[PDB]
């Protein structure tokens, strides 16, 4: 509905459609891969 | 103890490297060759044996996941039912509501 | 592995310690590191072990700090980061000791999946 | 892919049993910021810049060949800094074949 | 070759890779056809693919389907939780 | 080989979020059907100022 | 000439007059000056104030200073 | 002389003097830009001049990539190198070269003048009809100014793609970023001319493109047909760079170097039919949007494969060798940085996904982290391993390790709470917002003003 | 939002919630508002409770 | 040991800041009057008019340097016939402790070693494979999803109420059916 | 501040005369920077940031204590109600 203060809401916050909660979702299901592509590679960023 | 050092060298030996199926098409060393570099050359770096590496890497994943599982059963708690929702009286009027 | 299994012609250390050697050292200074452990002066050359000798490929390591203060220096005398440690003195101990590094290695992941998992879930 | 230069086992064997491998140092020296004399005007300001160039220096090995300061690309092969005309003498990238032609030979 | 490592063409295949160039072209025109077959017969063909009485049951639908089945777990699953919304203030 | 730590590094720290999505999802079906935040025959106009 | 071998070569031989270098700071700080000046001269023409007090455009307490 | 001469190398230092110039001019309007948003109300600029805050953010924009990064890492470091790397005397064409730079000059001196004399209003750096057409002359100056500079920048492409007639040795992967960077100006200049000459006759010669039965959306297509290929002319010389780096600092030859260059002429074909992911809100069709998600989504291909070639380059490289280098340190730093900015642009790219984060502050610290952190550091990398080359002196960067610390961990601070706010939602091109998003806001301003601190360090 | 109000709930239940809106300030101004009101608006708040629970008396009738 | 207290005779601390006296002290800014010098100033800048107002390429001061027989001094190197062969001595660039100042003593070892080649050509192609094919899989892996959400949003519903909203400078019209 | 000598796994290879090259010392020297003061300084320096940088500083958390039970009398009586543990949180 509104922001409020010192929240992260990661993806998305408050929704009041069946879109909106795909909406949602859909970065949910996605940011687990994004973690893994991210630390896959740092971890080998090194001589 | 003694079954400690049993299955730590039940396992050392196991583990003994065998030489490397050389991926690349390098000579033989002349025979009765020895050490001919010195240790200032740039270091190479030291590399565990494929078996060992999957056991501690395996030790590693066992651990990590088991761990999780610790956490899950013992220091976390599941969700209590919701509390029962029953009717409840709204504001009468919007605050912004003009009068 | 490579002294071991790969390659026969380059020198092969004694591991002196399985764990770094903590020494103060002072910026401005030079410091010679014992390649063979078996000098008694370490983490420093004796002028009596095969590196002071230039025995058998063994020569001084050479090193400088930037900065003074405590540093850690290499026991296994096989780091990637030698003289300094970088942790390779606990992966040759597992490579000689492979029972005992499952158990570390399994401990050490077993700590940090209940603390990730314990702030995260 | 590149391996390095193929090698036979011939080639690795020593004429004596002494042979180790050569410790020659391959650190040019101790560098810092090229220090300029006041005495010196503009011109032998100059002299004193072209006379420390790294891409000059060397190694010399125990037969008498050097092996040269290299780099990947050309740009480290100018004068640092960059003089207004650098390559007034076209650079030789010089490639390698197999073929021969007999004019260059006598028997 | 889709999702093929080249480096096997190469190898298991010599006399079909010998013009490398040729070998090249085809590899752009099969995946070239692979893309345009894509939007023309299975996107855009219209007015097909609602035949939802024919959804797909693999072999591990059917044995997890089957093991909830045995036990009343299917049962208690499909069971409607609440169908009302505001509970009894006793 | 060492790049595969970083592939099961990487598989550990994904599935904490995959979790955290999966009680996610198990929360909001139950919003609307026993949460008591969830209130209906509340919200009135407010009216033109 | 030995002189004309590099460019720049008074600046390069560290004998270059220090006031280029001062002209090429002063050029960067004009070149800033021309988004704080006008935003001061436009604040003035459209509120007579250079800039603003915090939160002037807000209801504020009695005894806000 | 100084204006007189042709030497390609003296043109190149040219542009990386003029670049840090009018680099100054917007960091400043950026400081302007972070100290209004510190909290809510008015804090530097009057509600009464609201406007100015419109043209700060706009001439931000514009001056960072056409006047800062495009003639630092295109026009700087490019003249600079290339015709050495190519083992030729000098550059093909010496009297284009010259004047390129001085009409980049010209066309600065335009925009700041017109910020003095005409009334300050803006309209973003799209400069979004019917909004741009609607607007005072100082639209029409800004207008003059990019096509002065589009000429520049075409000319300058056409100086690097004679190089191929010229070349004396191997075309290295630096050289091949240059050349397809060249051929993207050459294909999507033409048409940004067109858009902008109607943008043009509906301010100066009563056009009737913008105004209704004729469509707005056709600026946004012809516009980001140049747009987003720019974004890959502005990072592409900055890959280059990397490579050279990376290859040279641990001595190992780059891994994979076809590859590399396949990657770098596929991002550009890519890139060139993908613009309408910057459309996705207006309403288009629902194969359109498809197509364009999914060719969006296949960029990160060729992208990852450069990434992956890069990191090998690093491991194994020699302990010896000392590693804290400002060079190494930021070349190091665009790999970890990059990832962050691309993987964002993914999620992004997702339409859906993008619904929501639409004209927000997460599109901003996506291309910040690729722009302003990402090509800022490879430039700096670019010109730090050419100190001795160039032989400038008189500044405490080469090595100096606090100066690599600070700036990274503050510029994070400014850019990694604009990704939180994006999810509140803040959106983009406000200076107003509401009192539960000040704690971000506030934090990224502590970032702003820090990082301006840092940069007096070097000094 | 009353999504954020549920799930915040639900997370404490299961397990460490901390949230920097609970501990911090919201707003800059904090350092100087200690002791600051608004005496007008705190009168006519008071009256709009009052009307308030006149009309929720009338509505239980 | 410090190195820096072996070439600080060398560096004898400045008197003027920026290195040079008041103009009115002494006048840099004139060409040279030393024979020889009349290309450079008094503080041995090159003078504005051998660069500017005077420069050669302008058409100043023609002199061809090439002689008749198309010919330009060149120095020839060192020769030193030994052995009974021509040898050639090349030129070594002075010791670094002239021309940077530090003594070039205790040097570092650091060691010739060639190329660090990565090697096992059959696992590089496979990495190579993985580089290229990991991304390409994962994208597919979104591939689907995003047609499922792009399809959604564009689902003929069937609504039953309209609501018009109409953006204007600045403030949104709403135009709502009204009840019968 | 006078570290002391530790002898190590094999304390034969510790037996030498050092003279003037340092001898091996304890790990907690290693921590401490040899107890120096300014290191205690930074180190807490860095738990301050870090602190900053995930939770907020909580530095100001004194300052902010009369807001912050005004804010949560306000939501209490005022705010929508919160039930079980969410009853501790208010914003
Ligand atoms: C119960 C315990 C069971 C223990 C079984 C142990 C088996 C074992 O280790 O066999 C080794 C054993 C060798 O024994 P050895 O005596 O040490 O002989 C070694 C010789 O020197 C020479 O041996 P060789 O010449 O025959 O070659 C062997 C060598 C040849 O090695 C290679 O050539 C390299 C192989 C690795 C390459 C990996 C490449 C990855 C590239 C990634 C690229 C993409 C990155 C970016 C991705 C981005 C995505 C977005 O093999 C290895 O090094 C294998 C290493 C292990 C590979 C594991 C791959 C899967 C991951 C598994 C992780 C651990 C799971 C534990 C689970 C525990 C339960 C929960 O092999 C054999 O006996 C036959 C082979
Ligand atoms: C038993 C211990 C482990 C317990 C846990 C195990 C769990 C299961 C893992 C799988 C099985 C493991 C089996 C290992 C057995 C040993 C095998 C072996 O060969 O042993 C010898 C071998 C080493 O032997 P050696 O090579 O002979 O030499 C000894 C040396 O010690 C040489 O050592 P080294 O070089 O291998 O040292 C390891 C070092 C090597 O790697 C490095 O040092 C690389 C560090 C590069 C850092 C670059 C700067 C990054 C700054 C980014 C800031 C961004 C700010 C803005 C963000 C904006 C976002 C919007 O690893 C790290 O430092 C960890 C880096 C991990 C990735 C970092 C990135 C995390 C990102 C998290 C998500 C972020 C999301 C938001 C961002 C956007 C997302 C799209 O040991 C290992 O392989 C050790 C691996 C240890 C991994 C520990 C990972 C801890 C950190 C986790 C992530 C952080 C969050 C956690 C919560
Ligand atoms: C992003 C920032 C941070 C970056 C950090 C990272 C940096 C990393 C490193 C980057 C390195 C890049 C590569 C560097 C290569 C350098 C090569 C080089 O040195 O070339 C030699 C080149 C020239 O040396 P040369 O060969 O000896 O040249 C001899 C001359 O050709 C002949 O000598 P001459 O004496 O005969 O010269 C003629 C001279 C004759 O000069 C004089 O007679 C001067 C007399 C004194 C005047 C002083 C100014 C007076 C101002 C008065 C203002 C009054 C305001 C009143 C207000 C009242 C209000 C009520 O000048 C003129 O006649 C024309 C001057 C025109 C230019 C100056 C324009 C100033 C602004 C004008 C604004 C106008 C606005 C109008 C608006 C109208 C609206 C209606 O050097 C320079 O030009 C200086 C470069 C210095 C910096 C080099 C880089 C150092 C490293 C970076 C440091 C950080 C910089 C940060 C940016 C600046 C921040 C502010
Ligand atoms: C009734 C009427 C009837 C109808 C009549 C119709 C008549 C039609 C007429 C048509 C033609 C009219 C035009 C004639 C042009 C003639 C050109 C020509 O042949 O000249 C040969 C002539 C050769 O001179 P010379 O007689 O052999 O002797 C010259 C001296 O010895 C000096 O020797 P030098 O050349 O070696 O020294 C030059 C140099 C000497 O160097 C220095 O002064 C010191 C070293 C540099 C200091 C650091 C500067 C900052 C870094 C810049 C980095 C990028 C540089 C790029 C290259 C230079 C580009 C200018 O300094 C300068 O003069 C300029 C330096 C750069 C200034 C700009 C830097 C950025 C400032 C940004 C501030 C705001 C933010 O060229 C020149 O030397 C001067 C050319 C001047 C052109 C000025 C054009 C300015 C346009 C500005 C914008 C205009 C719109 C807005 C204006 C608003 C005003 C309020
Ligand atoms: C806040 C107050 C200040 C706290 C400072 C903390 C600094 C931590 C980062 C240091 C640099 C890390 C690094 O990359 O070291 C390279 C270094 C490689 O050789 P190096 O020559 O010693 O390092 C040169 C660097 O440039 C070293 O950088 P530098 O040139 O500035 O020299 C500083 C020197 C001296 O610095 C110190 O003495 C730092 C002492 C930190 C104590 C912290 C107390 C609590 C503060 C809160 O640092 C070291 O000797 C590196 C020690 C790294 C380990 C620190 C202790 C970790 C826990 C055990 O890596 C290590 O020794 C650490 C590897 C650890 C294993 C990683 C994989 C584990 C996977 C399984 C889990
Ligand atoms: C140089 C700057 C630059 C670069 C490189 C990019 C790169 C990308 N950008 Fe761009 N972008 C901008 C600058 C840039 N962008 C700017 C300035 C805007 C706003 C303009 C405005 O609106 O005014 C913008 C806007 C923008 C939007 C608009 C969002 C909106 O308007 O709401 C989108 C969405 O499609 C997008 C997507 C992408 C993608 C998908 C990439 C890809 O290139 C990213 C590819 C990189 C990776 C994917 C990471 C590396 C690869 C791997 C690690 C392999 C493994 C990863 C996977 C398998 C996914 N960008
Ligand atoms: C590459 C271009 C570039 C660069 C470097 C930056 C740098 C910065 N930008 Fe950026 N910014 C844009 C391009 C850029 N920006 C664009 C295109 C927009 C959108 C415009 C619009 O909305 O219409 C935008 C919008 C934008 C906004 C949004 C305002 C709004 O529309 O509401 C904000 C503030 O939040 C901001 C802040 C900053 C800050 C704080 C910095 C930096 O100050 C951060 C700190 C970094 C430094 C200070 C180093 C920079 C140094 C150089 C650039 C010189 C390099 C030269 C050499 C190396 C020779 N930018
Ligand atoms: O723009 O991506
Ligand atoms: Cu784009
Ligand atoms: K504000
Ligand atoms: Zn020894
Ligand atoms: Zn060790």
């Amino acid at each position: 509905d509104i922001p409020w203060p010192a929240r992260t809401d990661w993806g998305g916050h408050d929704p009041a459609t069946p879109f909106a909660e795909l909406m949602i979702n859909t970065h949910s299901m996605f940011w687990p891969v994004a973690i893994f592509i991210y630390v896959s590679a740092i971890y080998m960023v090194k001589k | 103890a003694a079954v400690r050092s049993q299955i730590e060298a039940a396992v050392y030996k196991w583990t003994r490297p065998r030489p490397p199926r050389l991926g690349v098409a390098v000579p033989r060393s002349p025979p009765g060759t020895g050490i001919l570099f010195h240790t200032n050359m740039q270091t190479i770096r030291y590399s565990l044996s494929p078996k060992v590496w999957v056991l501690v890497t395996g030790a590693a994943l066992v651990g990590v996941f088991s761990g999780q599982r610790f956490a899950q059963t013992v220091l976390l708690s599941k969700n209590p039912p919701n509390p029962p929702r029953y009717r409840e009286k709204p504001p009468v009027r919007h605050p912004h509501t003009p009068d | 592995t490579w002294t071991e299994i790969w390659w026969e012609h380059d020198p092969t250390p004694k591991v002196a310690q399985y764990r770094p050697y903590v020494c103060t050292v002072e910026s401005g200074k030079v410091y010679w590191w014992c390649a063979c452990g078996e000098s008694k002066t370490q983490p420093w050359v004796d002028g009596h072990c095969k590196c002071s000798k230039r025995e058998g490929g063994f020569r001084p390591r050479r090193w400088e700090p930037e900065h003074d203060g405590v540093r850690l220096f290499c026991g296994c005398k096989s780091c990637f980061s030698s003289p300094t440690w970088n942790g390779g003195c606990f992966t040759k101990w597992m490579q000689s000791n492979p029972a005992g590094g499952m158990l570390y290695c399994f401990a050490a992941a077993f700590g940090f999946g209940t603390l990730t998992v314990y702030r995260k879930f | 892919i590149y391996e390095g230069q193929t090698v036979q086992e011939s080639e690795l064997i020593p004429q004596e049993d002494d042979w180790v491998i050569e410790e020659t140092n391959f650190c040019l020296g101790r560098n810092c910021y090229v220090r300029f004399r006041e005495e010196d005007d503009l011109a032998r300001r100059a002299l004193h810049q072209m006379d420390s160039q790294l891409n000059k220096m060397h190694t010399r090995l125990r037969d008498g060949t050097v092996i040269p300061y290299m780099s990947f690309h050309p740009d480290e092969m100018v004068d640092r800094p960059a003089p207004i005309h650098t390559f007034s003498e076209k650079p030789l990238l010089k490639w390698t074949w197999d073929e021969t032609y007999e004019e260059a030979y006598d028997d | 070759s889709i999702f093929t490592p080249m480096d096997w063409m190469f190898y298991y295949f010599p006399n079909y890779s010998r013009d490398k160039v040729a070998l090249m072209a085809r590899q752009i025109k099969i995946h070239f056809a692979i893309g345009f077959a894509l939007v023309f017969l299975v996107y855009h063909p219209p007015y097909k693919g609602a035949d939802y009485g024919n959804f797909h049951k693999s072999p591990l639908y059917w044995y997890k389907y089957n093991q909830l089945e045995r036990s009343g777990q299917l049962q208690e699953n499909l069971r409607i939780k609440r169908d009302w919304f505001y509970d009894e203030d006793p | 080989r060492d790049w595969l730590i970083g592939v099961m590094l990487g598989m550990y720290l994904g599935n904490l979020c995959v979790q955290q999505h999966r009680q996610y999802r198990v929360d909001m079906k139950l919003f609307y059907l026993e949460a008591p935040e969830h209130k209906i025959n509340w919200v009135k106009p407010r009216g033109d100022l | 000439n030995l002189e004309d071998h590099f460019d720049l070569a008074e600046y390069m031989m560290k004998m270059h007059n220090p006031m280029s270098e001062y002209l090429y700071w002063i050029a960067g700080f004009v070149s800033g000056l021309h988004g704080i000046l006008p935003l001061l001269h436009s604040n003035y023409y459209f509120s007579g104030m250079f800039l603003p007090r915090d939160n002037d455009n807000t209801q504020l307490c009695d005894d806000s200073w | 002389f100084y204006i007189l001469v042709n030497n390609n190398k003296r043109i190149g230092i040219y542009y990386i003097k003029l670049s840090i110039i009018i680099g100054i001019l917007g960091i400043v309007l950026s400081y302007i830009i972070r100290v209004e948003l510190y909290n809510s109300g008015n804090r530097i600029i009057k509600y009464d001049n609201v406007n100015y805050y419109n043209m700060v953010i706009t001439l931000h924009g514009l001056l960072m990539i056409f006047y800062i990064i495009m003639p630092g890492l295109y026009g700087g470091i490019p003249l600079y190198i290339l015709p050495i790397l190519s083992v030729i005397t000098d550059i093909v064409l010496p009297r284009i070269n010259n004047i390129s730079i001085i009409i980049v000059l010209i066309s600065y001196i335009v925009v700041i003048n017109s910020i003095v004399i005409e009334y300050n209003i803006g309209t973003g750096w799209t400069l979004y009809p019917p909004l741009s057409i609607i607007g005072t002359v100082i639209v029409n100056m800004i207008l003059y100014g990019l096509i002065i500079i589009g000429i520049s920048s075409i000319i300058s492409a056409i100086n690097f793609m004679n190089i191929l007639i010229v070349i004396d040795g191997i075309i290295y992967v630096y050289i091949w970023s240059i050349i397809i960077t060249s051929v993207l100006l050459i294909i999507s200049l033409p048409i940004l001319n067109g858009i902008l000459l109607m943008i043009l006759s509906d301010i100066y010669f009563n056009s009737i493109y913008f105004i209704l039965n004729g469509d707005v959306v056709l600026y946004q297509h012809l516009f980001w047909y140049f747009g987003h290929p720019e974004v890959y002319i502005l990072i592409l010389p900055a890959f280059g760079i990397i490579s050279i780096i990376l290859s040279v600092l641990n001595n190992k030859i780059i891994f994979g170097m076809k590859s590399m260059i396949l990657a770098i002429i596929m991002i550009s074909i890519l890139g060139s039919i993908v613009w309408a992911h910057h459309i996705y809100t207006v309403g288009l069709e629902l194969d359109t949007k498809i197509y364009f998600n999914n060719l969006t989504l296949i960029i990160s291909i060729p992208t990852g494969n450069k990434i992956y070639n890069w990191i090998i380059l690093y491991i194994g490289s020699y302990n010896i060798l000392y590693n804290g280098y400002q060079s190494l340190i930021f070349s190091i730093m665009f790999i970890i940085i990059f990832i962050i900015g691309g993987i964002t642009g993914i999620i992004i790219s997702i339409d859906i996904i993008d619904i929501g984060l639409h004209d927000t502050y997460y599109i901003v610290s996506h291309f910040h982290y690729i722009l302003s952190i990402g090509a800022v550091i490879s430039l700096l990398a670019g010109i730090l391993l050419l100190k001795d080359i160039i032989g400038y002196y008189n500044v405490i960067i080469k090595i100096n390790k606090y100066f690599g610390l600070l700036l990274f961990i503050n510029i994070n601070i400014i850019f990694t709470p604009q990704f939180i706010i994006g999810f509140n939602v803040m959106p983009r091109r406000i200076l107003e917002y509401s009192d539960n998003i000040i704690v971000w806001n506030l934090i990224s301003s502590i970032g702003s003003i820090s990082t301006i601190l840092i940069l007096l360090s070097i000094f | 939002n009353p999504i954020t109000r549920y799930l915040d709930r639900r997370r404490a239940e299961r397990g460490p919630y901390y949230l920097m809106s609970n501990v911090l300030p919201y707003h800059p101004h904090f350092l100087w508002m200690r002791n600051s009101h608004d005496y007008e608006a705190a009168e006519a708040l008071a009256a709009r409770r009052e009307k308030d629970r006149e009309l929720a008396a009338k509505l239980e009738a | 040991k410090s190195y820096y207290d072996d070439f600080k005779d060398r560096l004898k601390p400045g008197k003027y800041t920026q290195g040079r006296c008041p103009q009115s002290e002494g006048d840099y800014r004139q060409e040279s009057k030393t024979i020889g010098r009349e290309h450079l100033n008094d503080d041995g800048t090159r003078s504005k008019r051998y660069t500017v107002k005077e420069a050669d390429a302008l058409g100043y001061h023609y002199h061809p340097p090439i002689d008749k027989k198309g010919q330009v001094y060149v120095k020839g190197p060192n020769t030193v016939i030994e052995r009974g062969q021509t040898w050639i001595k090349g030129y070594e660039l002075p010791s670094m402790e002239y021309t940077y100042g530090p003594k070039q003593e205790d040097i570092p070892f650091y060691p010739r070693v060639k190329l660090n080649v990565w090697g096992n050509y059959n696992l590089v192609m496979k990495v190579e494979f993985l580089f290229f094919y990991l991304p390409t899989i994962i994208v597919f892996g979104i591939c689907i999803p995003v047609y499922t959400i792009n399809f959604a949003q564009e689902e003929v519903i069937y609504t039953t109420m309209t609501v018009k909203v109409t953006g204007r400078q600045w403030y949104w019209v709403y135009e709502v059916e009204s009840p019968t | 501040y006078t570290p002391s000598f530790e002898r190590g796994l094999n304390p034969e290879l510790t037996s030498g005369d050092y003279g003037d090259m340092p001898k091996p010392q304890p790990l907690i020297d290693f921590f401490t920077q040899n107890r120096n003061p300014w290191f205690g300084f930074a180190m807490f320096c860095g738990f301050n940031f870090l602190w900053w940088a995930f939770f907020g500083a909580w530095q100001i958390r004194p300052l902010w204590a009369s807001q912050r039970k005004s804010l949560a009398e306000a939501d209490r009586l005022y705010g929508p109600t919160k039930y079980g543990v969410g009853k501790k949180y208010i914003n």
